[PDB]
């Protein structure tokens, strides 16, 4: 389908034509970042944890952005399940649930940023303006906050208030809009297990799965987002995704080099 | 337990389509004498649609490549400047356009300053919106349908250039088969294949919607019509979101 | 000379302790009830301390080592969610929470719009707090009397979740020990070593104040003692700031 | 005029004084940006074609910021006159349509920063804020929008509400207060013609002419907003412009390196 | 065709001189005690000039060479600081200082919620001024009359530490030449040459003005004739801005 | 005093516990910019003085910049002390005039940067967001303005209108809470003397001098705003600041190199 067919239908038919859908389809696919990292710190699985957990990935991602581009975006963790429940207490709706635990992420990127400023690497909005410092090898890192605009906007889950969309699936979608190479998310947890580790005696680690290897087993909501699954499933530029354990020292440094420490979850 | 409180019960939200102001002084001063009279009788928070100028953008951002989050901005920004303009037209009835942040924060202060206010319909999504189409999936209708469900708002009208849902474009290349829909469900619509008036993903926050019970999608281009759909009466398309009511 | 002149004379302030709003909805309702019956009555500026959620993102901060200055605006964030709860909750009457700016700036306009509207207590200190202390002194109580001093406002109400200030912590080791105190100067306090419910540096602020003569800290899990406070009724513990009547 | 004169003319006579105004023009003259360009990306006829028109010149401002300081603004286009039509057929006023042209030139900064993010070259608000980038040899380039600032306060033309002063204008002050060294206006057509070629079978091509000799030729409003014309002649520090074709391939780099292409206008 | 609409046709401009304002006290208080009357009979935008700060600033950027875009956004400071003093003191009637984004698009619900607004009178021209000049042509008089006439306000009253204009500087060296003019029109005014209390940018805009047909200058230093002047009783100088009336 | 003891009281106790308050003194001590001088720039006696105290301290800031890591805030001066008048003379408290001041630093600090832009160096709101400015040679220095944030905030004196915490007071805080390395104020005499050498005949220099000393002495308000003695003493970070003068050529860059040119006052 030609540009010229294209334009024909995007002026003459609803936006909701399948005709109109499938022309766009077959457009070019720009990647605008694509020799970056994006990399999620957990809130409540590292940051919460203070300095034995955040010294040495501030040590890590000092020694990593020397070879590799970074885009590190940072949990909200205990503060903004505290926030959730009063909230959900009074019966506020999910988009303002989302409101508050922003402010928590928040809080969390001018922490870990204010640890890394003598490094000269900033605190930004997002990926949206980490062009220069992505150039700069006395930077090529930026820190940002991973929970999604999407604000009073927020889609509801089906049940309950809690937003669905939270910081996992924020920095997944910067990586996915962003065509970025790869996307590790940063936990307390070794990767994927047949069930969660900290409250189960034999659960058996996975090292490689499939979305859909994972709902069948019963995994859909276990260590990410389960909302991430599915646009991960839907993703046209990050494909798969990395669970590492920041709490052992080096393995972000490890995953980096490429190296398969913990879950590679694929999205087929 | 119970379903979240309604933050704005009195609220009356218009989405305002961006084809609809895209005609001109002919379509927008019929409709602006008929939001000065409503300004009296309703609490109304007008949002207005993108429209053509962001089929333009679409082009030249797909022409270049770029991706389905990076076209969101784009289009978002045309919703914008259909507000300013719709706005600008209703100033000297104390009507102005306010901004996102403005709308989720501020709305309460700013009705209570004022009759009604217009923002842009467009969700803030952006950089942030979902994979998979290469044409952004959260649109005016979207945005409109999320905030006014959030606020438990007493309704949302939606302003066409059509007189509702058809069984096929109106104006397209099957306009001979089509029927008028005078009523539907939201999950009718979503099994359904090929083109609608509303956004498909507006169907979709339907299915998880939690006060809003209808949505009627009427003809802006027929002076009337608005009033008439904000009194409840049947005049255009009634879209049954799923929402059961006490 | 004389004293500066009074910017918002009809003006009442009220802040709301963070451990109040930490009790969630058990505390937050009755006292969004009794606010709801007070809007008709006064003109409010109502302000939302920080609570919990500040101790414990002290507890990371001072982990990680970082200095006073870190700690100010990471607490002043709590503070404002805070009063972004406490407005939702008023947002159908026509409240909505502004920020420091707004305060600072356009109070006097956000009041002809409505009757009352939320801000944060903390003060925009920040990394420009004073050292000394690892805990950022200017906090929620601090802040609010800063603001209603300067804005020579009719009075400041503190509401707590105890009846007032006590010779001790009443919910503390030497709780046995507390006696309560109807009464008292900001100068007797200052000398006076030993926790309070209310910043050391609130009694620093009061021997520099200008206009407002006295503050009365009330139990807001007590419903009605807001409403009495507001119009000089002594149910809690008056603390006199030394500024000298006419 | 010593400086003294200047202080006490500043301090008692009315700023329309003849004698202040002739006392305040023998002040120094400092250049903010001496080494900088100033580069106008038509919109309507170089972003609004496409990848064909676009993807050379996002090479060429690669390339070329090498070995040049480059400020790069993006003019409007289709979209802009779309709205200036709706606008104007509803009795709006000039003011009112200039803060609608400015998102227009917005969007076109950010698909054009876009494609040049993973080179290092930022989108900007405007000049204002280039020191930084304009140093570093990695970026070396900034990207901003054309339309100047007056938005409501937009003086209106004689005749008409299109706002007069436009993208042209609001690069070529740019490139005048920040008493940047050239000013290129990158175009759709090779230069200056005796008539449009695009509607007129045998215009002839006009390499060099003045701003009287334009205007004596009935050609004040031709390839440039013609306020820019007038403007170029009160100007300061940028005393001639180059308007140059954007479609044909190498065109900018040659500029950049002082050959003639193009039609270069002189204030005198 | 025909002239644009006017937005806000039943709003009254006011610009006050910079250097009324640098005479303190005495000249303000009365200022402010008669807006204070006003507010009920008029809807008021109050637009403050620079006043010798602007000067002082130019003096500095002149002697360190910078180019007269650097000292527009340095002059437009003073004037924001002016209307900042201005609206302070009108606090407690509810008035507030306004930015120019917020006048430029929400100055209808501002005087919605309130009876007067304050902003700033200089334009956004800041680094795009134009040159030529390296005294900034487009300052106060300026750009408070291209706010009016683009609003298609009903007139603009430019408040002035003397009786109007004169045939030269009333304070100057050649004062006792100088004859009192009670009516010009701005095309006489641009083709004379000296000193005049106004922007000789001011005659510019006036050429291509679209609604305004009068602008009066009048003495703020005399109690009642801004009154006067905002119900067109002549007590100053009218300039005739070359728009005719139907 | 572990951090689990920290904690629990930082949950069971008031902030104003004297228990709390010990606990959380012996807390670890982060300096988050350690090896970057603050330097202030006066307003009334530099930078309202023009090109011949402007000038040779743009060329100081530009060689000292290539071995030193600069924060430069700018003071006020003469038309905030115009507008503390007007304000004052109107009834206006402390927290009006405060906001008025720092309208006059911003001008400043906007002069100073456009006279620096050339050479890399950006005007930034303060320290926060130095971090990248910081990490480069090409920059390695900003300007920003001096004036805290306290706004409406300001605590009074204990008499007047007239903000205590100023430009002084503002810089030397940034330094403090950011850890610096070095604090200097760039005024227009030599340095502390034992009377205003301006209105005294016979003053003597001191070239060194505690808190303390200065108070016995009568001199807590002299060249330093008197608040900044007090929290110079309350300092965790900046023990001792370096007062000397910017119309001395290279006292600025001598300063830097360690030369005691000027007084230093010390915290105890
Ligand atoms: N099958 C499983 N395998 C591994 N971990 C699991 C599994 N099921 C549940 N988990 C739990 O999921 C948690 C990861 O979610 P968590 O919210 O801690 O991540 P996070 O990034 O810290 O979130 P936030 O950043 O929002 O605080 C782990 O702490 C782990 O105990
Ligand atoms: N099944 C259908 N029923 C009715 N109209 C349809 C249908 N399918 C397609 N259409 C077309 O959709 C058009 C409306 O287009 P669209 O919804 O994109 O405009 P809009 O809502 O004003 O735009 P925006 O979403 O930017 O506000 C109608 O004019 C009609 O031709
Ligand atoms: N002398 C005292 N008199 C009364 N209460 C005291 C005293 N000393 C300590 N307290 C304790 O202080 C508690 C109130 O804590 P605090 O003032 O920190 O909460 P808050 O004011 O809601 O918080 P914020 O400052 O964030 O608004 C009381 O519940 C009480 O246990
Ligand atoms: N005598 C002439 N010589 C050359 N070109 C002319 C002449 N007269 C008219 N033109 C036309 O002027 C046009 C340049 O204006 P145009 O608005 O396209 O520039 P632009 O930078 O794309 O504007 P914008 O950025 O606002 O879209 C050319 O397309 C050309 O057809
Ligand atoms: N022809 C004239 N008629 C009247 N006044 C004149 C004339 N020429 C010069 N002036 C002088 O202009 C002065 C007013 O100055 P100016 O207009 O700069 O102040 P302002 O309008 O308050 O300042 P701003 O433009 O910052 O608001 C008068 O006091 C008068 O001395
Ligand atoms: N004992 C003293 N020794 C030295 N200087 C003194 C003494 N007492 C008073 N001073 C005066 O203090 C002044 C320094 O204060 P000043 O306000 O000029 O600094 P500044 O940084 O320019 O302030 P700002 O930046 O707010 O304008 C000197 O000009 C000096 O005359
Ligand atoms: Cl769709
Ligand atoms: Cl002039
Ligand atoms: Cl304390
Ligand atoms: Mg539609
Ligand atoms: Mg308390
Ligand atoms: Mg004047």
């Amino acid at each position: 389908n030609s540009t010229a067919e294209l334009e024909e239908l995007l002026m003459q038919r609803s936006l909701t034509d399948p005709q109109l859908q499938a022309a766009a389809a077959a457009a070019a696919d720009f990647r605008i970042l694509p020799d970056a990292t994006v990399i999620k710190i957990g809130g409540q699985s590292v940051i919460d944890r203070g300095r034995a957990a955040v010294y040495p990935l501030v040590d890590e991602i000092v020694a990593a952005r020397k070879n590799h581009k970074l885009l590190i975006g940072t949990g909200a963790g205990t503060r903004a399940r505290h926030l959730y429940s009063i909230a959900a207490g009074l019966g506020l709706p999910a988009g303002v649930l989302a409101q508050l635990g922003s402010s928590v992420a928040d809080q969390n990127a001018a922490m870990l940023g204010q640890l890394l400023a003598k490094h000269g690497i900033p605190v930004v909005g997002g990926a949206g303006h980490s062009a220069v410092p992505l150039s700069l090898a006395e930077v090529n890192a930026v820190v940002f906050s991973g929970m999604p605009p999407y604000k009073l906007w927020m889609r509801p889950a089906a049940e309950g208030v809690i937003p669905p969309y939270r910081t996992d699936a924020g920095c997944f979608l910067l990586a996915e809009q962003f065509g970025c190479k790869q996307m590790i998310f940063v936990k307390d947890e070794d990767g994927l297990y047949t069930a969660n580790p900290k409250t189960s005696k034999d659960a058996t680690f996975i090292p490689r799965i499939s979305v859909d290897e994972m709902k069948a087993k019963g995994l859909h909501d276990s260590i990410l987002e389960f909302p991430v699954l599915d646009l991960l499933q839907s993703a046209q530029h990050v494909r798969e995704v990395q669970v590492v354990n920041g709490l052992v020292p080096g393995n972000l440094t490890r995953a980096l080099a490429g190296e398969h420490v913990g879950t590679i979850i694929t999205a087929s | 337990g119970k379903r979240p409180i309604r933050l704005l019960p009195w609220l009356q939200v218009v989405k305002i389509g961006g084809r609809v102001m895209d005609r001109g002084a002919d379509a927008i001063l019929p409709l602006v004498e008929e939001l000065r009279k409503l300004l009296p009788e309703h609490r109304l928070l007008i949002l207005t649609g993108a429209g053509v100028r962001a089929r333009h953008v679409f082009s030249v951002g797909l022409d270049l490549g770029l991706p389905v989050g990076s076209l969101a901005p784009l289009a978002a920004s045309e919703a914008g400047q259909n507000g300013h303009i719709l706005a600008a037209m209703l100033a000297s009835e104390g009507v102005s356009y306010v901004e996102h942040p403005t709308v989720a924060d501020q709305l309460a202060i700013h009705l209570s300053a004022t009759r009604a206010v217009v923002g842009s319909a467009f969700p803030p999504y952006h950089h942030h919106e979902f994979p998979g189409s290469r044409i952004p999936p959260h649109r005016a209708d979207t945005g409109a349908f999320l905030l006014a469900d959030a606020f438990g708002a007493a309704g949302l009208t939606i302003v066409e250039n059509v007189d509702g849902i058809y069984t096929a474009d109106p104006n397209g290349p099957d306009r001979g088969q089509a029927r008028f829909l005078p009523e539907t469900s939201a999950t009718d619509l979503a099994k359904s294949e090929g083109p609608l008036p509303v956004d498909r993903a507006l169907l979709d926050v339907m299915a998880t919607a939690r006060h809003i019970e209808r949505v009627q999608v009427v003809n802006g281009l027929v002076p009337g019509r608005l009033t008439a759909a904000l009194r409840g009466e049947h005049v255009g398309t009634l879209i049954r979101t799923g929402v059961r009511p006490a």
